[PDB]
């Protein structure tokens, strides 16, 4: 919904497009106005030089028009080439996003826009394209004492995925980017080495799934 | 100096921002002419 | 660059004629302004991607990783990493003559002391908060744990780091020390930057020398053509001056536009690396440099940026029968 | 040779005000309220200490904004809002909750084809 008003209530969001369209219409105006410049010739109307003057001299005059105008095209043309080469670069950026962001899911941080990227929705705009990036931004934090590892029997247990935390009493393994505390069991942790090495390893008891299943 | 920029944008609406109006120059106060033998008029006339 | 003053030195005789070429005078300013406007957009997106200016805690225990080289030097008046100052030495009156013909060098919107806050913040965020500050609110996480992730990013199970932590420290710390020795005697590694600064002053020089050229006219001094001849002749000559100089601008200008885009693409690459390499961990191969990538530390440099890519390179191999 | 520089008219939108603050670029302030800067000689905007986020860039990290009645001001550009992450070797911060933001991103693709 707010995307509507973001566009609806402000006209500067599209400046990128608006700048492209202007600069094109800009140089055209300039290119046209160059027709009315003397360029050292007696007048900017090509016929007046022919009307007033006998041709043999008017030849030299029309040069200053031609040399002026003919140059004035190369100025305009060169601008377009340079400017198109920018668009050509921007086009690939789109075609890259369109392929990676829209068609796939991007792992490139802040290529699709701030946050973890979920999906993108292309939308056309005049001589341009507009993407709606649906991104995942975490919100509310809770300070947790953490430990990189947990001694159980003297073996070390490291989180298979995510990390260990505790709120200060019970140690919880959890996934990184969202808080879902889970009791620590060997299916959450793989053993490696032993205790004396890992810095900051802490004591706890890693519950066994299997052990309770036994006793009967 | 405000009116000369509106003539650069050609618009009566001037968008928030900084615009470059025509340059200024400091102008000269005065001219300084400076020039550094001798002809033997003390040897001819005296 | 002021066309009116550059082409026609402070003299209306030439100023009148320039009116006949129309927008050639103005549209150059529009071109140059078009460059100089975005020149700060480059520095904008490259260095400031960060919402807030972080600063490291007062005390550093990173597990033996000594960043006191890369962190801002608290004692220097401009707070800049010990490394950055090496750069500002290696990169480097000319401006006065330029300043005198209408060639002005506007100030970069962000002073070096400001850049050094960003490249401090990004660098101070990456240390403490992991990568999560690019995706949202920075999350303090033990650095020695942050590495236990960035290995999972390269496929090395984290149980390697907690066990090898010390050995990785010295390998990191020493590898830092090698950097500062390199810069101490290396003029070339900055060749990319040093070239960019050169090529501009080059074309800037050449732009100036073109004020001394006859261009076919009887002299390259504007007034000395005047006071020699009666103006109805000077109107002819001053053409060959203007036609010459006006061209020499459009050469220089059209250069800058091309050269600007060259930096433009480089600036986009810097934003891509700043975004992906520093704020993330790049799965892309050899985008952040040879080896699997762990993290990067940006460092400002004059008209540029310098990343320190920390990459994980395997070493000793043993032939194994496999199935 | 005598100093010269581009005049720069700093203005909020003509919408909000008719008041302008002129910046003479790269001159010491004589040859002209006056405030000397790193960028040039800035006329018509009272200096301000307390620094805010940038509004109208000028140069050397000097950003001018309109508000305080009101008069155009100028101040050293503040970079973001300061934060110092509370950090310690056992301290981790896990987000418990998220938001889903939709962010428009706008790109040119083609330009008007002219011949
Ligand atoms: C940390 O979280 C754990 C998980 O909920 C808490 O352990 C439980 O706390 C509730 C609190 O009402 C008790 O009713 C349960 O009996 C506790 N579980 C067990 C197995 O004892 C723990 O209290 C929390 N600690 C803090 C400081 O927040
Ligand atoms: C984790 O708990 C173990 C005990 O299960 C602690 O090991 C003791 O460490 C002290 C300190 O050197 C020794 O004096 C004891 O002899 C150890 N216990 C045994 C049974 O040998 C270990 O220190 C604890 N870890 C932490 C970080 O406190
Ligand atoms: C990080 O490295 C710096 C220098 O690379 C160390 O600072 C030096 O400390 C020694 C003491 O061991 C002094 O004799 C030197 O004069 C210091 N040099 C400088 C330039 O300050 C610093 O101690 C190291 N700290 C850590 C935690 O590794
Ligand atoms: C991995 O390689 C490193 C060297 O890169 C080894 O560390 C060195 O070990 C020797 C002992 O043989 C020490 O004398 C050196 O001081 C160590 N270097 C450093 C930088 O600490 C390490 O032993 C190797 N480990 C394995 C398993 O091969
Ligand atoms: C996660 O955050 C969302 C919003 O950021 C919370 O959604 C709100 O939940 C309250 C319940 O206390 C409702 O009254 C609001 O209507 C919800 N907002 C919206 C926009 O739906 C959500 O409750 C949070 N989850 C947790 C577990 O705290
Ligand atoms: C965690 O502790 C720091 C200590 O300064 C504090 O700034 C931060 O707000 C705390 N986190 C929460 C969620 O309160
Ligand atoms: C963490 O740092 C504190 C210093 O405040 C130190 O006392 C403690 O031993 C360290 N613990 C770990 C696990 O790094
Ligand atoms: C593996 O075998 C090849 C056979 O040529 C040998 O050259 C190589 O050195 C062996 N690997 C090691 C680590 O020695
Ligand atoms: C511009 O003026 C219009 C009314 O003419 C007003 O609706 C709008 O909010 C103004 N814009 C700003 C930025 O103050
Ligand atoms: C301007 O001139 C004054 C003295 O007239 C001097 O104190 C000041 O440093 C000068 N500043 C600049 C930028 O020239
Ligand atoms: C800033 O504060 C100093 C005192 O610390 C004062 O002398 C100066 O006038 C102030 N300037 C502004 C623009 O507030």
């Amino acid at each position: 919904g707010k995307i509507q008003d973001s566009l609806s209530s402000t006209a500067s969001a599209l400046g990128k497009l608006q700048d492209v369209v202007n600069q094109n219409a800009q140089a055209l105006n300039t290119l046209v106005k160059q027709l009315s410049s003397n360029f050292g010739a007696i007048s900017s109307v090509l016929n007046d030089i022919l009307s007033r003057l006998d041709k043999v001299e008017a030849e030299v005059q029309i040069d200053r028009l031609i040399t002026g105008r003919l140059q004035s095209l190369q100025t305009y043309v060169t601008q377009q080439l340079i400017r198109a080469a920018e668009i050509r670069a921007s086009a690939n950026l789109a075609a890259t996003k369109m392929s990676e962001c829209v068609l796939g899911q991007s792992k490139r941080v802040d290529f699709c826009g701030k946050g973890y990227h979920l999906m993108s929705f292309p939308q056309s705009a005049p001589h341009g394209v507009v993407f709606l990036h649906v991104t995942y931004v975490p919100a509310q934090e809770k300070n947790f004492t953490t430990a990189p590892a947990i001694c159980h029997d003297g073996k070390a247990h490291f989180p298979r995925e995510g990390v260990f935390v505790s709120n200060g009493t019970h140690w919880f393994v959890t996934q990184r980017n969202f808080y879902e505390p889970q009791i620590i069991t060997t299916d959450n942790t793989f053993v490696s080495g032993n205790c004396d090495v890992v810095i900051g390893i802490v004591n706890n008891t890693v519950y066994d799934p299997l052990q309770p299943e036994l006793d009967s | 100096p405000l009116s000369e920029t509106k003539c650069t944008l050609k618009s009566f609406t001037v968008e928030k921002g900084i615009y470059q109006t025509s340059n200024f120059r400091v102008q000269p106060t005065e001219s300084i002419v400076r020039f550094p033998n001798l002809c033997p008029f003390g040897e001819v006339f005296n | 660059v002021d066309c009116t003053m550059y082409i026609c030195g402070d003299s209306t005789e030439c100023s009148n004629l320039l009116l006949q070429y129309g927008s050639f005078c103005t549209q150059l300013n529009r071109a140059l302004t078009g460059i100089a406007v975005e020149q700060d957009k480059n520095t904008q997106e490259v260095f400031a991607q960060v919402k807030q200016i972080y600063k490291t805690p007062p005390i550093k225990d990173f597990g033996g990783f000594n960043f006191s080289q890369i962190l801002p030097d608290p004692s220097k008046p401009s707070k800049r990493s010990f490394i950055e100052d090496l750069l500002f030495n290696k990169v480097t009156d000319l401006i006065c003559a330029q300043k005198f013909n209408g060639l002005t060098v506007l100030p970069p919107l962000l002073t070096d002391e400001m850049i050094a806050q960003y490249t401090s913040a990004l660098l101070a965020g990456t240390i403490t908060s992991g990568w999560t500050f690019g995706a949202g609110a920075a999350l303090q996480i033990p650095f020695a744990m942050q590495m236990a992730y960035r290995f999972n990013g390269i496929g090395v199970t984290q149980n390697v780091l907690y066990e090898n932590q010390k050995l990785i420290a010295n390998q990191f710390n020493s590898a830092i020390g090698k950097i500062q020795d390199s810069l101490s005697s290396t003029a070339s590694a900055l060749g990319k930057l040093q070239d960019v600064v050169n090529q501009n002053a080059q074309a800037l020089n050449t732009l100036v020398k073109q004020l001394s050229s006859n261009f076919g006219a009887i002299s390259s001094v504007l007034n000395d053509i005047l006071s020699r001849l009666d103006k109805v002749e000077a109107e002819v000559q001053i053409d060959r001056l203007i036609t010459g100089r006006l061209q020499s601008l459009q050469t220089y200008v059209t250069q800058q536009l091309i050269r600007a885009a060259e930096i433009r693409a480089s600036a986009n690459l810097a934003a891509t690396k700043m975004s992906e390499c520093v704020l993330g961990q790049s799965k892309r191969v050899d985008f952040c440099g040879k080896g699997y990538h762990l993290m990067s530390f940006p460092q400002s440099a004059p008209h540029g940026v310098v990343f320190l890519h920390v990459t994980y390179v395997p070493a000793q191999e043993k032939n194994f029968t496999t199935a | 040779p005598c100093s010269f520089g581009g005049v720069s008219v700093i203005t909020p939108g003509t919408n909000t005000s008719n008041q302008v603050a002129v910046l003479y670029q790269d001159v010491n302030c004589t040859e002209v309220n006056v405030f000397q800067t790193r960028a040039g000689c800035l006329i018509g905007a009272e200096h301000v200490n307390n620094s805010y986020e940038c509004d109208i860039p000028i140069g050397a990290g000097i950003c001018a904004s309109y508000q305080t009645s009101q008069s155009i001001i100028a101040y050293t550009m503040s970079l973001g809002a300061e934060n110092s992450v509370a950090y310690s070797n056992n301290s981790i911060a896990i987000p418990t909750n998220f938001t889903i933001s939709v962010t428009t991103e706008i790109l040119p693709v083609s330009m008007t084809k002219t011949s």
